[PDB]
């Protein structure tokens, strides 16, 4: 019964305000510390502060300290992390907690995404083979996450690897996907990588050749 | 002002 | 001024059904002026939130198998699994458990196994990307371990810096490796005026470094 959950996941672009929440069922929110941990992609766990709901006794790690605001509504038995203006480098997922307590209670995170970047379909380019042999498709120049990729319409699965995207300093997504097939199979077997966008409704089937 | 911090230094226990 | 938290290794390999440890040191003393100290330590496995193992140094929450203990004073810390499952591959943190709650860097736990070198592939950029500007080469290293790779573009022998971003594959579940692929990106003029684009790879499975390398237009 006791437990923390934060609101849903956010989509916004750099310049607007943000306040998410985190609310605490089961106990009595106002006798219990709350506080907010910040995880940038990929990065490890930052301390953000921390708030007695009873008074609203606040205490910022002196990293973030005059970047955000950390309130609560204890009628509503709920903590808030707020943020006047936005940019791109706030992306991240971002957790509520019980703090300093014998019991250990986390929310399931709020991930927050700021991009000024507009819905875009992905280009897709052959990265061609010249005893294994290796070949893919470079999935470029994409917004928002995800894209799924297959090879041969899901018959071809052995070897295969598809890489996390990453984000480029356009604003922009791209990834890879490999495979490695015996060389004596290049040219007497066939192979596709089927791409798929479906922010953008965005499907391509590209063949990779030698 | 004693509960504040005995709710800070992992003394106090919750219970669903 | 500021206590500084690390923790070592940081990445440590485990194998299931064998015992594992990990250190976490502060800068300057832990103990608290009330005598205590507060150390605490987190488990996050892939895509799940947090959760915290060990707090007062060496104190169980509720739930957490018995395999896992806390131990040390004053700046050393340890965290151990008596015996590794395969549930406690994740990452793991230590942190200062009171005000400002400073987290150590994490330890990420991955399946240990016999060193394999990387095979190692470039790929040249499209005729139909360069036709809209823009030039991508890539550097592919399929299947090796441990995940510590380096990987260095080398453009006519000029060495590249700050044009290229990486990516790695999770561990493999099969073969327990990993795959990375590196992206040089340069404009279409810029690729045109050189001939030899070079991808130099060094690791440990490798007694020398491994150079793929292609000729612009051959």
């Amino acid at each position: 019964e006791v437990q923390l959950v934060q609101s849903g996941a956010e989509v916004k672009k750099p310049g607007e305000s943000l306040k998410i929440s985190c609310k605490g069922s089961g106990y009595k929110f106002s006798d219990y510390w709350i506080g907010w941990v910040r995880q940038m992609p990929g990065k490890g766990l930052e301390s953000m502060g921390i708030i007695y709901p009873g008074d609203s006794d606040t205490r910022y790690s002196p990293s973030f300290q005059g970047q955000v605001t950390i309130s609560a509504d204890k009628s509503i038995n709920t903590a808030y992390l707020q943020w006047n203006t936005l940019k791109a480098s706030d992306t991240a997922m971002y957790y509520c907690a019980i703090v300093g307590a014998k019991a250990d209670y986390w929310g399931q995170g709020t991930l927050v995404t700021v991009s000024s970047a507009s819905t875009k379909g992905p280009s897709v380019f052959p990265l061609a083979p010249s005893g294994t042999a290796a070949l893919g498709c470079l999935v470029k120049d994409y917004f928002p996450e995800p894209v799924t990729v297959s090879w041969n319409s899901g018959a071809l699965t052995s070897g295969v690897h598809t890489f996390p995207a990453v984000l480029q300093s356009s604003g922009l997504y791209s990834l890879s996907s490999v495979v490695t097939v015996p060389s004596s199979s290049l040219g007497t077997q066939t192979y596709i990588c089927n791409v798929n966008h479906k922010p953008s409704n965005t499907k391509v089937d590209k063949r990779v050749e030698p | 002002k004693k509960q504040k911090v005995h709710a800070l230094f992992y003394k106090l226990d919750i219970v669903p | 001024d500021d206590i500084v938290m690390t923790q070592s290794p940081l990445s440590l390999p485990v194998t299931l059904g064998q015992p594992a440890s990990i250190s976490c040191r502060s800068s300057q003393s832990l103990v608290h002026s009330d005598g205590n100290t507060y150390l605490n330590w987190y488990q996050q496995r892939p895509g799940q939130s947090p959760r915290r193992l060990i707090y007062k140094v060496s104190d169980r929450d509720s739930g957490v198998p018995d395999r896992f203990s806390g131990s040390g004073s004053g700046t050393d810390f340890t965290l151990e699994i008596s015996r590794v499952e395969a549930e406690d591959v994740a990452v793991y943190y230590c942190m200062q458990g009171t005000h400002p709650f400073t987290f150590g860097p994490g330890t990420k736990v991955d399946i240990n196994r016999t060193v394999a070198a990387p095979s190692v592939f470039i790929f040249p950029p499209s005729d139909e990307q360069l036709k809209s500007g823009t030039a991508s080469v890539v550097c592919l290293l399929n299947n090796f371990y441990p995940r510590e790779a380096k990987v260095q573009w080398k453009v006519d022998n000029a060495l590249q810096s700050g044009n290229s971003q990486e990516s790695v594959t999770e561990q493999d579940s099969k073969d327990s490796t990993y795959s990375l692929s590196s992206t040089l990106t340069l404009s279409k003029a810029d690729y045109e005026k050189h001939k030899v684009y070079a991808c130099e790879v060094t690791h440990q499975g490798l007694s020398s470094p491994v150079t793929k390398s292609f000729n612009r237009g051959e």
